[PDB]
């Protein structure tokens, strides 16, 4: 398919007071990789990221159009953007191309800019929002990622076991996938600091 | 997806499930398919999820603009006229199955709107994939001028019929009661299904994952 | 005083006035005509004379009473050509309410549409501001009868009994002495005051041919123009 | 002065002089009258021969808008042919959209709004024309209308346009109009033209007569003019 | 139709312009601003024209309009004529970033605005902008920069500047007390308190009447600093202390 | 039209804009009004006189809502007020269609004045003759803003527009203070309205709307007659 042209996987997971997000590193064309440093997670302010998966054209395109509208919003207002406000912003930007759609599926993770309250959501390729309380996934290897998080997620989790759960969720699901792999980067953010780690995966 | 509605002797009862599928995989266990339009009119959606969301916000924006200009309460025939005229112009490319219900000065009114522009005023309607199961409950057990608790028994029975018979449906049951003065919205009403308990401890402790490179960035 | 082109187009004076619109208020007065509206407890009455100076001039093609919709009638003052072009604006946007919104337009919502149009004539500075006046009646659900007035300046307000034309300052001085002294308004109570207010300002005691009476009542909400026979019935009724 | 330049500026007493100037521009033209009997409308236009100036039959001011609708123009000439092109165009769209013949009440209203539209802007001038509208229908009767340069349009039983207007309508009301057949009126209209316009002003004049009615099956055409010749014979019996 | 035109496009019979000179004299009244750099960092001096005691002051930002993560401006002229220009110039800097994914250099942003301001003077008879404004910013090629703007679409590079007619005498002070690369950021600040002491005829230099905003270079952040009202007051008391110290020689 | 598009407002040789100064003269001859922001909500009060005993009072309104938390009054000319109300009604909706969130009160005044400033620079039209007062309790702290026909805008603790607006300006400076309540603010808003009104003050002579954090609310003539006890 068009979604399976380059492949990819984006997973976000809500913890107790922190939130974690992870993605793979492989950039390829249908059988043939090119590099292992293709960025799919982009910062949108502090304590709030966004992940993109699908066709690599629309990954680099939407992440610049969203950054275009974001800097105009944070200069007309004095404050930063709320996570609900960004979800309504992205859903507007995908619905404008209703019939010539972008081939991407965004994942938004972040905290409250006032409290420690986390937030996760994911959207369709035409812009239907969907908020949950445990996890959201996107990419080609979706069904393997549902089998992990339905069997490993717990409600109230410290940032240590949240890191260990989302690590085992990615390393078992992406290695089952063929067109995705070549390393996994994990962002785990909280109220006071941002921790970014790279995992040791199978490079085959 | 199974939505339904009925008109009892004083108002309108709407209902739906909260499952939103994707292909053959359950994507959302708790969706929301009953929408706000005005303080007296709600609407239930079916079909393409983004097409129902972006349409129901535009009409609710226009009726807020209309009623604040008139200074009065909106009418259900106004929202019917906007939807059948908008969807006909887009020639059915916007797939949105709708159930429109509200209480006016003239009383309760119920409509069903098909994604081409054909509209029907009926005392009871069903839309969605499992709409055939709920319609068999309606025709078997309808009588005119029911009470409120008799009608709430009927809709929650009909939505549950689409839960246990259709693959695309099956979750918690929403309800809403719109009357001449009272407005009730029940995001849980009946939980028919649970999840079983986890038997095996699967947790390995912190340190069972190999990490290549870490990075710390403090904030304020 | 004159400054720039304040006497010519729609710009501001140094005092804050603008003269072209207040030149338009006495553009009504060359018609030589006076219209009277009176709202009662369950009825609303328009009354207006006409002048037919020629025997060769017809009788049915003179009347200013203009049926807008089945429930809304109106009367026009000012010059004739600006008055008639105002009417098809009102006829067109009354029908658009039925097509866009389904139900019947209120009498108050129509005067918002008219006065916002007449704003733009004032608001833009390359178009003539249509020196004619507008008076509506109509029945509303749970509100009773109504009487409104639109202006070439573009503002509207409801009334209880308000005349227009040439003789406002004499008629409204009559009605203020008439309304506020605790008068109960039946059907014929409104009609008898509608003739005798005009019959004392103009001092005529007329034949039943010169005047016209449009009526609406909450027993028959249709707008209705009276016949000279039943006009003569009410005319000798106040002749005790 | 100072306020009479554009057609978008009001005078400081409440009127527009550009419309006022174009009205008496119509007054300087020759006399065209009109009248209706109980089953038809009779037109009559005096036309002036200057010295020779044309093949007789040139530029006749009795136009022909529709099969059952006729004109009788006066005032300026070139703008009258423009209004004839508007009125022929308007009756075709009624035929195409609605599928039957245009009523004369609507055809007067659609033209008069178009005449009104050139009285509001500084980019165009008002028309310098005035005319008549005659028709006949078995479901309607005979109707006769009249449009000024300002845009006021209503009915008459008889009217006159030109220099001789008030002096020409004094003897129109002397006739009976209800009981007459139009063939009697054809030789009547000849003498009203022939009484007025003494040859002190212009020595040579010539009479046209147009005629629609029940005898003409609703269709509009000219009189048999060289045929039957009872216009000029019966008119020149006014020698004393 | 033709007699109502104002003809704000024809030259003067002297052989010069006629309408722009009327516009440039409005800038000298209603506002007084300046900015000074000589080393790492740059300041901006503002002045409250309306200082009435019933205003909210809840914007928590003022004439200093932060238009970018590396630039801001100080405007003086017709007030809401700037709000057209500030929203426009903010988007020119942002559509550059969409095109290249690299921050806009401070030079060619000013050229983008000055082509817009000229375009109303070239053709149309549209009323020109009665707006002059300043520029501060950091780039990868020259570091800290100042730019003056004109209603005519003319600009230039500066190191000490002026807007207000009261600040025409400040140019005489800025020729007298300026240095060549010795901007410790207390010497530049005490100079700016010294300028607005003599120029602004409001006595004793109340802290609410003025405003100072600075831009310092961080590691990679380019911190734009709008300093609060407490440290204004100790800077005024510092300058009042230096005036009492310097008068001991007399 | 034809495409003339030339602006009728140019600079003076002194360096001023004359038509904007003349439009402010029409604002100063308008009906008096006042607005006070006191620590929990904003109180707006206008001065509505029917010229005759024949007018209806429940028809024409002055305190006008924009959203469920944003109200707006004026002092100027009547018909030009209803233009930019309907403009601002629609303009609040495109924020809500995009962001799915109620628009902040500072965000309208950015956008409403941008409509109003560009409208003066545009060709072949006069400026408006209406000043505004905008209120709203967005994010706890309430707000009170004032625009004008010159396109500018400000932010007042308490101010007054209309006739005798400098006399009520000195009155609000002495009578009002830093903090009050909502009920104290209505008492002094009528006290500055009684400063310049006519003799009798009834439920129809004035008309008052308020903001709360519970939302924007317009007062009915019952409670205004009820608050008219201990007048001014």
């Amino acid at each position: 398919s068009i979604m399976s042209y380059n492949g990819g996987a984006v997973m976000a997971m809500k913890g107790k007071n922190c939130v974690a997000i992870a993605a793979d590193r492989r950039f390829g064309i249908q059988a043939q990789m090119v590099t292992t440093d293709f960025q799919k997670i982009f910062p949108m302010g502090d304590r709030l990221y966004i992940g993109l998966a699908g066709l690599a054209t629309d990954v680099q395109t939407v992440a610049q159009r969203l950054k275009f509208r974001l800097n105009l919003y944070e200069l007309k207002e004095g404050r930063q953007i709320k996570p609900y406000t960004l979800m309504s912003m992205v859903a507007n930007l995908l619905y404008e191309k209703r019939f010539g759609p972008y081939y991407t599926e965004p994942v938004i993770a972040g905290l409250d800019p006032k409290t420690f309250k986390p937030f996760i959501c994911s959207l369709d390729l035409i812009g239907c929002p969907m908020v949950t309380d445990d996890f959201v996934v996107s990419g080609t290897c979706a069904e393997q990622m549902y089998g992990m998080c339905e069997s490993l997620w717990e409600p109230n989790m410290d940032p240590d076991h949240l890191f260990e759960t989302i690590s085992q969720a990615m390393l078992n699901a992406v290695d089952r996938d063929a067109v995705s792999g070549m390393g996994v980067i994990v962002h785990i953010i909280e109220k006071d600091k941002i921790t970014t780690r790279t995992l040791k995966a199978r490079m085959d | 997806t199974t939505i339904a509605g009925v008109v009892y002797k004083d108002g309108i009862v709407l209902g739906a499930d909260t499952r939103a599928t994707e292909g053959m995989v359950v994507a959302d266990k708790n969706c929301s398919k009953i929408h706000f339009i005005s303080p007296n009119i709600y609407c239930c959606g079916a079909g393409t999820a983004a097409d129902t969301d972006m349409t129901t916000q535009l009409i609710s924006s226009n009726l807020e603009l209309h009623s604040l200009s008139t200074g009065r309460l909106p009418r259900v025939v106004t929202a019917n006229r906007m939807l059948k005229q908008m969807l006909f112009r887009y020639q059915g490319y916007i797939g949105a199955a709708l159930v429109l219900g509200g209480v006016d000065v003239t009383g309760p009114h119920l409509y069903s709107i098909y994604p081409h522009g054909s509209t029907d005023k009926l005392p009871y309607v069903t839309m969605g994939s499992g709409s055939l199961a709920a319609m068999a409950v309606f025709e078997d057990k309808f009588r005119p001028d029911m009470e409120e608790e008799e009608a709430k028994n009927l809709v929650s029975e009909a939505i549950a019929a689409g839960i246990f018979n259709d693959l695309g449906s099956g979750s918690n049951i929403d309800l809403c009661v719109i009357s001449k003065n009272k407005l009730d919205f029940l995001r849980p009403y009946t939980v028919p299904n649970k999840k079983g308990t986890r038997l095996g401890r699967y947790r390995c402790e912190k340190g069972t994952t190999a990490v290549l490179t870490e990075k710390i960035t403090p904030l304020e | 005083s004159s400054a720039g082109f304040d006497r010519h187009i729609t710009i501001f004076s140094p005092e804050g006035r603008l003269y072209q619109v207040e030149y338009a208020f006495k553009a009504i007065n060359q018609g030589g005509l006076t219209s009277v509206a009176v709202r009662g407890k369950d009825c609303a009455v328009i009354v207006t004379q006409k002048k037919v100076p020629d025997k060769l001039l017809d009788s049915s093609t003179v009347t200013h009473l203009f049926k807008i919709t089945e429930n809304i009638g109106c009367v026009m003052t000012g010059m004739t050509a600006d008055s008639r072009s105002q009417v098809q604006r009102a006829r067109y946007e009354a029908a658009n309410w039925k097509y866009k919104y389904g139900y019947e337009i209120p009498v108050d919502m129509l005067c918002k549409r008219i006065a916002d149009i007449s704003q733009v004539y004032t608001q833009n500075a390359e178009m003539r501001p249509l020196g004619c006046c507008m008076i509506l009646i109509g029945i509303d659900e749970e509100q009773g009868p109504q009487v409104y007035k639109c202006d070439p300046a573009g503002y509207y307000c409801g009334f209880k009994a308000t005349a227009a034309g040439v003789k406002q300052t004499e008629s409204t001085s009559f009605l203020e002495k008439k309304v506020k002294k605790k008068f109960d308004w039946t059907f014929e109570q409104t009609v008898e005051t509608a003739i005798t207010c005009l019959s004392t300002v103009l001092s005529i005691d007329f034949k039943p041919s010169e005047i016209e009476v449009g009526v609406v009542t909450v027993e028959n909400p249709k707008f209705r123009i009276l016949t000279e026979a039943e006009i003569d019935a009410h005319l000798v009724a106040l002749a005790e | 002065t100072g306020y009479d330049l554009s057609a978008s500026t009001f005078s400081p007493d409440g009127r527009v002089f550009q419309v006022e100037y174009a009205m008496k521009a119509v007054e300087n033209s020759s006399t065209a009258i009109g009248i209706r009997c109980k089953d038809g409308v009779v037109f009559g236009v005096e036309k002036l021969v200057l010295s020779k100036l044309y093949e007789e039959g040139s530029n006749k001011r009795l136009f022909n808008v529709d099969r059952h609708v006729g004109m009788a123009v006066a005032g300026l000439l070139a703008d009258a042919r423009s209004l004839a092109d508007i009125a022929r165009e308007e009756a075709s769209n009624f035929r195409s959209n609605f599928g039957y013949n245009i009523p004369l009440k609507h055809l007067a209203d659609r033209v008069a709004m178009y005449v009104h539209a050139y009285t509001l802007y500084s980019a165009v001038r008002p028309f310098g024309c005035s005319f008549m509208l005659g028709s006949y229908s078995v479901n309607d009767g005979a109707q006769l209308y009249m449009i000024d340069p300002s845009g006021v349009s209503y009915g008459y039983w008889g009217c006159a346009i030109g220099k001789a207007r008030q002096a020409a309508k004094t003897e129109i009301e002397k006739l009976q109009m209800k009981e007459m057949t139009c063939r009697d009126i054809v030789k009547e209209v000849a003498k009203i033209i022939y009484i007025v316009h003494d040859e002190v002003k212009d020595k040579a004049f010539e009479l046209e007569l147009s005629w629609v009615g029940e005898l003409t099956n609703g269709r509009h055409e000219i009189v048999p003019k060289d045929i039957r010749e009872e216009a000029e014979k019966y008119a020149k019996e006014s020698l004393k | 139709s033709r007699r109502y035109d104002s003809r704000t496009t024809i030259f003067s019979p002297e052989g010069r312009l006629y309408q722009v000179e009327y516009a440039m004299e409005a800038i000298g009244h209603a506002g007084t601003c300046l900015g000074i750099l000589a080393n790492d960092g740059v300041l901006l001096a503002a002045e409250r024209r309306n200082i009435h005691k019933l205003l909210d002051e809840v914007f928590f930002s003022e004439k200093i309009y932060k238009l970018n993560e590396d630039m801001a401006c100080s405007v003086a002229g017709i007030t809401s004529d700037a709000n057209v220009l500030t929203n426009e110039l903010r988007l020119i800097a942002q559509r550059y970033l969409l095109q290249y994914q690299e921050p806009i250099p401070c030079e060619q942003l000013v050229t983008a605005l000055c082509d817009i301001k000229q375009a109303y003077t070239q053709f149309g008879g549209k009323r020109p902008f009665g707006v002059s404004l300043l520029y501060i910013g950091w780039d990868k090629h020259y570091g800290f920069q100042l730019y003056q703007s004109d209603p005519s679409g003319n600009y230039g590079g500066w190191k000490a500047t002026c807007i207000g007619n009261n600040s025409a005498a400040a140019v005489s002070m800025l020729k007298q007390d300026y240095k060549e690369g010795e901007m410790t950021l207390k010497s530049a600040l005490a100079l700016a308190i010294k300028v607005l002491n003599k120029t602004m005829d409001v006595s004793k230099l109340s802290a609410e009447k003025v405003e100072i905003a600075t831009l310092t270079r961080e590691n990679g952040k380019t911190v734009i600093r709008v300093l609060k009202q407490k440290e204004v007051e100790q800077l005024i008391k510092k300058h009042e202390e230096e005036e009492a110290k310097a008068e001991r020689e007399k | 039209e034809r495409g003339y598009s030339f602006s009728l407002t140019t600079f003076s040789p002194s360096g001023k804009l004359v038509q904007i100064e003349y439009a402010l003269a029409a604002v100063a001859g308008g009906a008096p009004s006042v607005g006070i922001k006191a620590a929990n909500g904003v109180v707006l009060a206008t001065e509505k006189k029917q010229k005759s005993i024949l007018y209806d009072e429940r028809s024409v309104h002055k305190v006008e809502p924009i959203t469920k938390h944003i109200g707006l009054v004026y002092s100027g000319m009547g018909p030009d007020y209803r233009v930019l109300v309907h403009r601002a009604r629609k303009l609040a909706q495109q924020y809500y269609l995009v962001y799915q969130e109620p628009i902040p009160t500072a965000q309208l005044v950015q956008r409403v004045a941008s409509v109003m400033q560009e409208y003066t620079q545009s060709g072949g039209v006069r400026p408006f003759g209406v000043s505004l007062l905008i209120c709203g309790w967005n994010e706890g702290r309430p707000y009170l803003f004032q625009s004008d026909p010159s396109g500018a805008y400000f932010a007042w603790k308490a101010t007054a527009m209309g006739k005798n607006y400098v006399n009520g300006k000195t009155f609000l400076e002495k009578r009002y203070n830093e903090d009050l309540e909502l009920e104290d603010a209505i008492h002094t808003a009528i006290l500055t309205l009684k400063e310049s009104f006519e003799g009798q003050m009834t439920e129809d002579n004035i008309e008052v709307g308020i903001c709360n954090e519970a939302g924007f609310r317009r007062l009915t003539p019952t409670e205004v007659k009820d608050y008219l006890a201990a007048i001014a």
